[PDB]
DNA sequence: CACTATTTTAAGAAAGTGCTT
DNA sequence: AAGCACTTTCTTAAAATAGTG
């Protein structure tokens, strides 16, 4: 809030840093209201610029990872590339 | 724990695009206009002078 | 919202399935906005009440798990139980 | 889907901390 | 004393959204 910032690659370390903390925690609250509002099992897998991981499960990850290796059908399946195109077009 | 006026802050910003240091005469007269403290003043400068390498 | 909403199942069918597709359509849009802010690899899996699975990956979903599943080193990770704590501020 | 009142998220502003000259 | 590098706390504008045809 104060100023609308694009969409693209924060240039300075710093401020990569502080809007990442901050945003992941958005994320997983998000996740999180959606698992208990709409009685949903949700898996979050995140992957810093540092490449540290950090990961939200609903109930437990090892269990949603195994319902969807063993889902065998079509599915929404989107990338970041996909989802620009979704989002240009409106 | 209340932030400065934007009459106050359009000052502020006006002199700093002019110099991004003060003396301490400089800052106390300026202090005075603003209705602010030489710390207020001080902090002010030296967190925009930090900000404005954050770009 | 028009109205606050507390957190816990929504017990109306029709307003579960509305509420879900746009809160899912937002969360995917945040892990969206978050990859490309913050140059972050990110996998997002959901399965809804009907165990129909929607899925959003940054670059592919494969990677990402590949990258997961040899990792044996002290991370983040957070449950609902977790969480429940953490938000008692 | 659209609309929009209202809530929620997160960027940015002032002050705090700690170290150097 | 004042500079700088963070860090922390809170405010507030932007973004998300609940309730509705």
């Amino acid at each position: 809030g104060r100023k609308k910032i694009q969409i693209s690659r924060i240039l300075d370390q710093r401020n990569r840093q502080v809007t990442f903390t901050k945003r992941k925690f958005g994320l997983m609250k998000k996740a999180y209201e959606l698992s208990v509002l709409c009685d949903c099992e949700i898996a979050l897998i995140i992957f810093n610029s540092a490449n540290r991981l950090f990961q939200y499960a609903s109930t437990d990850m090892d269990r949603v990872l195994l319902k969807y290796t063993e889902y065998s059908e079509p599915h929404e399946s989107r990338t970041n590339t996909d989802i620009l195109e979704t989002l240009k077009r409106r | 724990r209340v932030l400065f006026s934007q009459a106050q802050v359009y000052e502020l910003e006006r002199r700093f695009k002019q110099q991004r240091y003060l003396s301490a005469p400089e800052r106390d007269q300026l202090a005075s206009v603003l209705k602010l403290t030489s710390t207020q003043v001080k902090i002010w400068f030296q967190n925009r002078r930090y900000k404005s390498k954050r770009q």
